[PDB]
């Protein structure tokens, strides 16, 4: 379809502009006390967890428009 | 033997035992003493039960059964008696005791009469003879105690009108319910039950000081013990009305507070104006003067100074007299704080923090004024503050105080206020003193505005308290109507109080707009009340309310409290917000709020540890992990210092104590100086903020200690004493205890926080995921504390969103305005009246399930400081010390910050319940419950041994749990379920055993053979516990990995996995294939419902569901619409003889309802000593409950499926509530079964975690291509028995069938069309099809066979298409197919496009001419026309097809027809027409503007009396317009599955039904005499007379919402799409 | 006759009302209507069939809201109240509101400080319309801070001059108008610092 095919062209798009990798940080006896570092693992750790969320999205709806998965109620929306 | 002893003891009890009897104003002896009767009556109860555990007990076990009847009786008896006698005590002294209810209310005092007499009568032959077992032998005791219950419940329930006059009267009334309302007018005679009904009309006054002879009420006392003693003693006898020497009560209250204040103003003159103070000639002055006196009183020496100082400065150039009102504040200041360090006596205490509250907020204020070179009095820097004036020469003692803010002047109201808390003048709080003051003056309202936690609500009381208003808060929702608050508008109107709304965005918009009128109509009476042109002596000022005149006080004001940042709340009007005064608290001054606090309980540090707690809480919130249940607000602030004056006065008092029995040296000050106030703050602190914590964050927390407050460590107390109970309750309750680091630790220090939040907090949360061991905390820890502290707690569980908010809290009816209590709402009234001693008990009242801001809400003043469950009807009920809130969730993604912060929290994760403990308490429940109610015990000991290596850490059990985690399941994945799932199916394994002992008496299982047993069998069960609810692929993989880990023998076979083999009795591998035979099916039995065709699939599932079922364990299978699940449940309910099923068809609108009907048809309730019981009607059966769509019902805007919390509820708990009594009901004998698509199909959704973990999960996938083949290749060579020429072509014409039928439902699917679902169920009706068409045909040639064929897949698989290219493609596609498999036929003379069957033209179903059929219609058109309707209609070829489809499908049992198709198409015309033709009557509703539901029931009444007792053949015609609510749909739903609703027939109509099903059974010549045969009948009898013809419009949206609105539509009924004319 | 609509017997009323309206030929004004769009299509039923008191007056009150039924709004008269367009038509909206009576009291300085009223007022909404720039959000600068304001002040001047014809500037009270206006009239509204 138009938007069937309109929609794997942004999909493929958006995954190529998106990284792919973002590592927590790591836990360390001294490194709990540096309020920096108490800060900054909060931010890679959302950074990484929604990161991974929207790949796996858009990698579904690219297997969507290759008509490789079924639709499920999720995908429906997310689609929409 | 000593069993004899207690018998003979309890006998000489009872023989002894007399109902102590008082006499009551000389007309009875009322029965006294039901606490020592009602605790007599237990303790043998329990006793009875002990001997019953002894095996003894046979030898005197009649004479013991027959002793408990008689308590039983005796409880029954003295259970309502006490209600009786009740009841009739303030009755009898309201149509006694006043005069106007005899000639208002004539009928009922003459019926109150009558039942009076029946009462005393009864009393007198209890006096006669006062023996407890002689009253029981009272012929007919029980029922006529019930029915005086019950006739005094009418005439108590026929007395709202006197009341609403009596509040009239007393205007203190209005905040009384009518349960009360009575109470206290019928006892006014006896004060002493009076006392505890002070509190709810009052702010302060919680009881009333008497003298010997309860005559005169000498003064009141606060619920501290704070008492006034009136100057002029108020004397009952004078006055015997109980509103009339009330209201002296309330005038002599003012005028005792005024002259006291009025002496303690001269008093503290001596203090003000002098430059050092005597700390006990200070002390002295405090404790002679209540609490708000000695604030008020140093607030008005204070005012005064200042006042005297500025006239003083006035002249500019003189001196500055400010600086001693600063030094005189600062001297009284210190002594304050000096007093506070040294121990206090906890009023004097609670009187000291509050003056060092006042005393701070005027030492800033003092030093502002100094720093602002302020010289004048009437300068705005000194206006703008609150000043104090008294007038000592004022005659009236109420006028003598002024309050001024600004240009506001106010009088106090002097209502006494007992001890309250008071709060820190923060500049946040003077600008909302300085906007509501001017409101005030204004006469318009005050609306503080903001987030949660902010000191709205607080600012509005304190204020009021500081002007001495009577302030209530109300805590409104969308039940707050026009008439509700224009009731309370009434009783603060005439009162003269303050009415705080908050949440007050929370009523309805068009609600909001109709208040507008009366808030404005009371302002303009308040308005035109300040005139100085007004005079007292005149008319007093009334107002429009409830179109009555309501007389207005002038201390009465209106003040609202929202949080306009709440998405989904109401807006104001305008109109109605102009009416109002806003302002906005945002950032309440929580620095200043620490500081003074910890200044006022003895911190000499108080300003450095504020300066560190503070930071420390912004510092958590910003670095700490984000979680929905985590609040770091001015309330967990608030709750923290609290807690750390109690914690520094639990200190103080220990190291008192330990220098008491250590030598003899005790000194205040040296205990204050050597204090570590720092542990103290972050003891505090942890206490409050670690049980919320998740895992990551407690390190985080401890860390942010060590920056903020170094040196400092957190100690917890080893509480020794509850650790004992705890191991001790944990034990007899099979849980894992440990202590620390050892398996269970975690779980322990979780119930050991929940222990300390439950001392803090009167509210609390319980937030974990499912099966996190929430509920054993808490049920553990109930117990333990009952055994430690000796006081029984009782657990009131409710699930609030299993009912609807109406039934959780209460009802106001529209009509007569008459309040019924809601679920939450009865339990809380139960616990306050106290009728049982229920405030001497541990009271908990846990709400387990989902909490949304709709119905927690209603909490928020139950769980903030005031306490109170306010109700739209004015009442207002108080939480008792001894009764916690607690709310039991899996998550609080959809709370708000309101809720989070108003309560404490712990926090459970899947850690603190570890797998180890899990797999204990299988084993040790395995190792001490029997299976049967032992030898099976043994079997289970010996079973438990043997599995025991495998449930250990990281054993096989754990290693596959932890792999299928990793796999892919049709639902969401939990521990809980997979092992629930094994554990039940392991109890299965030891009832196996069980069987071959019994049917092997000489020789049972031994051990060898027992342990080959149970390791096969756990590997059997870990598979399909594991992955039942996977594909076969995963049970693959599944198989291979445990290959991979087990030492269990395992087949060995090299490709079949080892989910198709079984583990027989035996102890070895069988394979599943040698259960499934290649069987022969019948000639009258090919395709039929109840025929199931084994397969290797069919007989998997049947074991497992036996295993499941048998257990009553609750199931769910899963899989795509037709795969066979119901054929597989009945199937499987075979080998369960005394189980019988019900079926439920659920739907978008299914509600508990469905599920209330369903019991009140196949099961009664019936009351036990233990409670009410709901048990299947048959006896020794189990009500198997199966639910077809448990998925579809609607999921709220939070998430939740209300039925499927009431079956969750149900199983979890076993039971449910009855709205009708708050009653709690205990399922007996009652299963459950689920059915569903996955949830990713359209429509559906995913089912709760916490459902899910009581339900397994097993997913029945479609048959593959080569099971089609066995399961219809059979059917097929049946089939064509009938004509053995064509046997031979058995063979190609399944695979025909398999071909098409795969390319159907490969080709169209739910992507095009939402009705797009091809299943097996069409490969049966292609069979029944052929079948029926090949029963009369004596031969046929293998061309006719073909163009059979051909017919039935038109007509399954091409007539609901949409498109004409699909349509297409199933023509040609069927002409591939049939040239495919049948090679060398005639292509024409069996595939002639013209497909048409009819048996029209002659007696049997064979192919008719379309010329020849057109010719015959006409005829029959004609015929009809003269006959029926005259309608011409005009014949095309598209209309002769319809017409033999219709015909086709009014010819089947339960046929039903979803005719599809633009209007005015001919659809209702044609299906009368075919109707007609087979001799069904037409039935179509008659839609008007008034019909309505009922009308709807009636109508189908009619066509089920007609179409199931008069054996008519009916055509019941609807229409998509008929359907005027979704109540229509959700009966025909059910209607067309099941073929009867289950609460149509209901009362009287239910009796005439089964008369007329009698005499129709009796007219077939059968012989049915019970109810349960003759609905039956009916309901097969309507499956085979009722035929439902659907008809709606192409519409593309409106066909997504009816598959789920009405299921049924596409699963029982044929649709016939139609369409437009081509 | 006004009536809030919203209640059940606030429909009562409000057809009472305007039977009793129609042949007396009283004013009836429903206030809200718009929370109520099915009672509204009755309404304009009743009204085309109707044959009213010449000096009979309905006045609908209602916010911009698609609800409001089209045949109503057909059958009615719109009038639509908004913010004025710009400073100057603030000011001359605000000086019709005001009565004449009102400001030229006994002291002459009343006149002069109902115009710096107005032209706080003014400036205050059209500042609105930059909502980022002028303020932080759409705060409800309204008619009512503007008579709460004009009651602050006649209270203040009346307080200070006690009935003298002339006051001179520096005995306003300038302190009492500012702090009362940035703490109660119109920084109650306000919760940005
Ligand atoms: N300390 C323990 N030792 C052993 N078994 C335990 C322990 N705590 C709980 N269990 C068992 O593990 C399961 C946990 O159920 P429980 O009701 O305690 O969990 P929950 O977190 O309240 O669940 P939900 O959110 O589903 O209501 C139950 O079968 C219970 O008997
Ligand atoms: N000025 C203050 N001094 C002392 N405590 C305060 C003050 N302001 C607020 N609090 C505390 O904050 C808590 C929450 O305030 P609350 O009345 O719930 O505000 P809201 O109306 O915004 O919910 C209260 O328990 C109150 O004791
Ligand atoms: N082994 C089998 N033997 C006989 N019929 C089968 C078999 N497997 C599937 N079927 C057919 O599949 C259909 C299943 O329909 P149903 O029980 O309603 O499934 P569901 O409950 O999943 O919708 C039945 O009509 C049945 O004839
Ligand atoms: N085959 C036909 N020939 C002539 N008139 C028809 C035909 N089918 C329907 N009609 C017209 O439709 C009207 C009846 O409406 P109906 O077709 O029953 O509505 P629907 O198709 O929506 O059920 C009749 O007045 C009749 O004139
Ligand atoms: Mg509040
Ligand atoms: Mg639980």
């Amino acid at each position: 379809p138009a938007w069937m095919r309109t929609l794997h062209t942004t999909a493929s798009n958006w995954l190529h502009l998106i990284p792919q990798t973002l590592s927590h940080l790591k836990r360390t006896v001294e490194n709990i006390k540096d309020p920096l570092f108490r800060f900054f693992e909060r931010e890679v750790k959302m950074g990484a967890k929604l990161l991974q969320d929207v790949r796996q999205d858009l990698a579904d709806v690219v297997q969507v428009c290759e008509g490789k998965k079924k639709q499920t109620n999720y995908l429906r929306t997310l689609i929409n | 033997m000593a069993l004899e002893e207690f018998l003979k003891q309890i006998r000489e009890v009872w023989n002894t035992y007399e109902l102590d009897l008082v006499n009551y104003q000389n007309k009875c002896r009322l029965i006294r003493g039901w606490d020592d009767l009602f605790n007599k009556v237990k303790e043998h109860i329990n006793s009875v039960s002990a001997m019953k555990l002894s095996p003894y007990y046979k030898v005197f076990e009649e004479d013991a059964l027959s002793w408990e009847d008689k308590l039983n009786r005796i409880m029954a008896l003295f259970d309502v008696w006490i209600d009786v006698q009740r009841r009739w005590v303030y009755l009898e002294g309201i149509f006694t005791g006043s005069a106007d209810i005899k000639h208002l209310l004539p009928v009922e005092t003459q019926r109150f009469q009558s039942i009076s007499t029946e009462f005393l009568a009864l009393m007198k032959k209890v006096s006669k003879s006062p023996l407890v077992m002689d009253v029981l032998n009272i012929q007919g005791v029980q029922r006529s105690l019930e029915r005086l219950a019950d006739l005094l419940g009418k005439i108590q329930k026929a007395l709202g009108e006197y009341l609403e006059r009596e509040r009239s009267s007393f205007p203190r009334f209005y905040f009384v319910g009518d349960e009360d309302l009575l109470e206290i007018i019928g006892n006014s005679k006896n004060v002493a039950k009076l006392q505890k009904h002070f509190k709810k009309m009052f702010a302060g006054v919680s009881s009333i000081i008497l003298n010997e002879d309860n005559s005169v009420v000498l003064g009141i006392s606060s619920r501290e013990g704070e008492e006034v003693m009136f100057k002029t003693p108020v004397s009952i006898t004078e006055h015997p009305k109980i509103n009339e020497w009330l209201t002296l009560v309330e005038k002599e209250m003012r005028v005792t507070l005024a002259k006291l204040l009025a002496e303690s103003v001269t008093e503290v003159e001596i203090f003000g104006k002098a430059t050092s103070i005597d700390p006990n000639t200070y002390i002295t002055w405090i404790d002679k003067y209540q609490a708000q006196l000695v604030v008020l009183s140093a607030q008005i020496a204070w005012s005064e100074n200042v006042e005297t100082a500025l006239s003083s400065m006035g002249g500019g150039g003189d001196a500055a007299p400010l600086h001693s009102v600063l030094s005189n504040v600062e001297v009284t200041l210190n002594v304050l704080a000096d007093s506070v360090l040294m121990e206090q006596p906890p009023l004097r205490r609670r009187k000291l923090e509050h003056l060092i509250t006042e005393l701070v907020h005027q030492r800033d204020v003092t030093r502002s004024l100094i720093k602002s070179k302020i010289d004048n009095a009437k300068s705005f820097e000194w206006l703008s503050q609150m000043r104090f004036y008294f007038d000592p020469k004022q005659t009236d003692v109420l006028q003598q105080l002024s309050i001024q803010m600004a240009n506001a002047k106010f009088n106090y109201g002097f209502e006494y206020l007992g001890v309250q808390d008071k709060l820190v003048q923060t500049p946040l709080t003077d600008r909302c003193y300085l906007t509501m003051t001017q409101a005030l003056e204004a006469r318009l309202g005050g609306s503080p505005f903001g987030p949660a936690g902010t000191g709205k609500t607080e600012s509005v009381k304190a204020l009021g308290h500081q002007l001495g208003r009577f302030v209530l808060v109300f805590n409104c929702d969308e039940t707050f109507d026009f008439q509700a608050m224009g009731r309370i508008f009434v009783g603060l109107c005439q009162v003269g109080a303050w009415g705080c709304f908050d949440e007050f965005n929370r009523l309805e918009e068009r609600m909001l707009s109709a208040v507008s009128q009366q808030v404005q109509c009371i302002q303009e009476a308040l308005r035109e009340h300040s005139n100085p042109n007004y005079d007292k002596t005149s008319a007093p000022i009334t107002c429009e309310l409830l179109n009555k005149q309501v007389k207005v006080s002038p201390d009465m004001a209106i003040f609202i409290t929202m949080n306009p940042g709440y998405a989904g709340r109401s807006n104001l009007p305008d109109n109605l917000k102009k009416l109002f005064r806003s302002l906005a608290m945002t950032k309440p001054d929580r620095q200043l709020i620490a500081q003074v606090m910890l200044y006022s309980q003895g911190f000499r540090t108080a300003e450095v540890l504020a300066n560190k707690i503070v930071p420390f809480f912004k510092l958590c919130d910003e670095q700490l992990s984000s979680q929905s249940h985590y609040d770091f607000g001015l309330r967990a602030l608030k709750s923290v210092l609290v807690s750390a004056g109690n914690v520094k006065r639990e200190r103080i008092q220990k190291i008192k104590r330990e220098k008491e029995e250590r030598g003899e040296a005790v000194d205040e000050g040296e205990i204050a100086e050597n204090l570590p106030e720092q542990e103290i703050l972050i003891q505090s602190v942890c206490e409050t903020m670690v049980p919320k914590l998740v895992a990551e964050d407690i390190p985080l927390l401890f860390s942010l200690l060590s920056d903020v407050f170094p040196g400092v460590q957190y100690h917890r107390g080893e509480m020794t004493a509850l650790r004992e109970e705890l191991k001790k309750v944990c034990q007899e309750m099979y849980l894992t205890y440990g202590d620390g680091e050892e398996v269970g630790g975690m779980w322990v220090e979780k119930v050991l926080q929940l222990y300390q939040i439950t001392q803090i907090n009167h509210g609390l949360m319980m937030v974990g995921p499912s099966g996190s061991g929430k509920s054993m905390a808490w049920r553990v820890l109930l117990k333990a504390l009952e055994r430690l502290e000796g006081v029984e707690g009782v657990a009131h569980i409710i699930d609030p969103k299993a009912i609807s908010k109406d039934h959780l809290y209460g009802t106001l009816d529209p009509n007569t305005r008459e309040w019924t209590d809601g679920l939450f709402t009865h339990v809380l009234r139960k616990i306050i009246d106290s009728v049982r001693g229920e405030l001497q008990k541990r009271q908990w009242i846990v709400f387990d399930g989902d909490v949304d801001p709709e119905w927690v809400e209603n909490l928020n003043s139950v769980l903030d400081d005031n306490k109170l469950l306010t109700l739209p009807n004015g009442e207002r009920l108080s939480l008792p010390p001894n009764v916690r809130i607690m709310f039991e969730v899996q998550d609080l993604k959809y709370a708000t910050l309101a809720t989070v912060s108003r309560c404490g929290m712990v926090w459970f994760s899947e850690d603190v319940l570890s797998t180890d403990m899990i797999f204990n308490n299988f084993l040790a429940r395995l190792r001490s419950i029997p299976l049967d109610e032992s030898p099976m015990l043994q079997i289970q000991r010996d079973a438990a041994t043997i599995m025991q290596p495998y449930f250990t850490s990281n054993g096989l059990v754990t290693k596959a749990l932890e792999h299928a985690f990793q796999l892919e399941h049709i639902m969401d994945l939990t521990r809980l379920r997979c092992l629930g799932s094994l554990f039940s199916m392991l109890h299965q394994a030891c009832r196996n055993v069980a069987q071959y002992n019994a049917n092997h008496p000489d020789f049972p299982m031994q051990i060898e053979q027992l342990e080959r047993y149970i390791q096969r069998y756990l590997v059997y069960a870990i598979l399909w516990s594991l992955s039942g609810d996977s594909r076969l692929k995963m049970r693959a993989e599944l198989g291979e990995y445990i290959r991979r880990i087990t030492t269990v023998p395992l087949p060995t076979a090299p490709n079949i996995p080892i989910i198709d083999y079984e583990v027989s009795i035996s102890g070895e591998w069988s394979p599943w294939q040698a259960k499934v035979p290649q069987i022969e099916v019948e000639t009258h039995k090919v395709a039929a419902p109840d025929v199931v065709v084994p397969t290797l699939d069919t007989v998997r599932h049947e074991a497992l569901l036996y295993t499941w079922l048998a257990e009553h364990k609750p199931l769910v299978l899963c899989g795509p619409p037709g795969s066979g699940k119901t054929m597989t449940l009945f199937s499987a309910l075979r080998a369960l003889p005394d189980m019988e099923v019900v079926g439920l068809n659920f739907s978008s609108a299914t509600t508990p309802e469905l599920l209330l009907k369903t019991f009140d048809h196949y099961c009664e309730y019936r009351r036990t000593p233990n409670g009410v019981v709901l048990a299947p009607v048959q006896l020794g059966k189990w009500l198997v409950l199966f639910c077809d769509e448990i998925n579809l019902p609607d999921m709220d805007k939070y998430g939740t499926q209300r039925v499927i919390s009431f079956i969750r509820q149900m199983v979890e708990h076993g039971g449910f509530y009855r709205t009708s009594d708050q009653t709690w009901v205990k399922l007996e004998r009652i299963q459950f079964v689920g059915a569903c698509n996955p949830p990713t199909d359209p429509g559906r959704k995913p089912l709760s975690h916490r459902f899910l973990r009581h339900v397994p999960v097993v997913y029945v996938d479609y048959p593959g291509p080569a099971s089609l083949t066995q399961i219809y290749g059979t059917f097929n060579r049946a089939m064509l028995r009938l004509i053995p020429s064509l046997r031979t072509y058995a063979e190609p014409l399944t695979a025909a069938m398999v071909e098409f039928y795969t390319m159907s439902q490969e080709r169209f699917t739910q992507d095009t069309q939402p009705h797009y679902i091809y299943s097996p169920r069409e490969m049966t009706r292609w069979v029944r099809g052929i079948f029926e068409a090949l029963r009369p045909l004596e031969t046929l040639p293998v061309e006719g066979l073909i163009r059979i064929w051909a017919h039935e897949a038109l007509r399954l698989f091409q007539d609901r298409l949409v498109e004409d290219e699909e349509r297409r493609w199933t023509d040609e596609n069927i002409d591939t197919v049939a040239l495919k498999h049948f090679p060398n036929i005639d292509r024409e003379k069996a595939m002639s496009r013209p497909i048409l069957y009819s048996n029209w033209l002659s007696k049997d179903y064979i192919p008719v001419d379309q010329e020849e059929l057109r010719d015959y219609v006409k005829a029959r058109l004609k015929v009809f026309y003269e006959e029926e309707l005259d309608v011409p209609l005009v014949l095309f070829n598209e209309v002769l097809d319809h017409v033999l489809r219709i015909d086709r499908i009014f010819r089947q049992p339960q046929g039903h027809l979803l005719l599809i198709g633009v209007s005015g198409a001919g659809k209702t015309t044609l299906s009368r027409f075919v109707a007609w033709m087979n001799g069904l009557s037409v039935y179509q509703i008659k839609v008007h503007r008034k019909y309505t539901g009922e009308d709807f029931d009636e109508d189908l009444r009619t066509v089920l009396r007609r179409s199931g007792c008069k054996n008519e053949k009916i055509a019941f015609i609807m229409d998509e317009s008929n359907v005027l609510d979704s109540g229509f749909l959700e009966r025909m739903n059910t209607l067309l599955a099941n073929g009867e609703v289950p609460g149509l027939f209901e009362g009287d109509e239910y009796a005439t039904l089964m008369t007329q099903c009698k005499e129709g059974a009796q007219k077939e010549g059968l012989m049915l005499d019970s109810h349960e045969e003759l609905y039956k009948w009916f309901t097969s009898q309507v499956i085979r007379n009722l035929h439902v013809v659907f008809t709606m419009n192409p519409s593309s949206e409106g066909l997504k919402d009816r598959a789920a609105t009405s299921p049924a539509l596409f699963n029982r009924c044929v649709l016939n799409w139609f369409g437009d004319w081509s | 006759t006004s009536i809030a609509i919203g209640s059940a017997e606030g429909f009562n009323q409000a057809d009472k009302a305007i039977n009793t309206a129609v042949k007396s030929g009283r004013w009836v004004m429903l206030k809200n209507v718009h929370l109520a769009p099915g009672w509204l299509m009755q309404l304009e039923k009743k009204l085309h069939s109707l044959q009213p008191h010449a000096c009979f007056r309905l006045f609908l009150t209602m916010e911009i809201n698609p609800k409001v039924p089209v045949n109503l709004l057909r059958a009615g008269r719109i009038f639509v109240f908004e913010p004025p367009p710009g400073v100057k038509a603030n000011m001359l909206r605000t000086f019709s509101s005001i009565p004449v009576s009102r400001i030229c009291k006994s002291p002459n300085e009343r006149a002069r400080l109902y115009f710096l009223l107005a032209w706080f007022h003014a400036i205050i909404q059209e500042r609105l319309r930059y909502a980022p720039l002028g303020w932080s959000k759409k705060y409800e600068f309204g008619e009512s801070d503007l008579r709460s304001a004009c009651d602050t002040v006649d209270t203040w001047l009346d307080d200070t001059a006690k009935g003298r014809q002339n006051i001179s500037p520096d005995k306003i009270p300038w302190s009492a108008l500012k702090t009362l206006m940035a703490q109660s009239i119109y920084g109650g509204r306000v919760d940005n610092e």
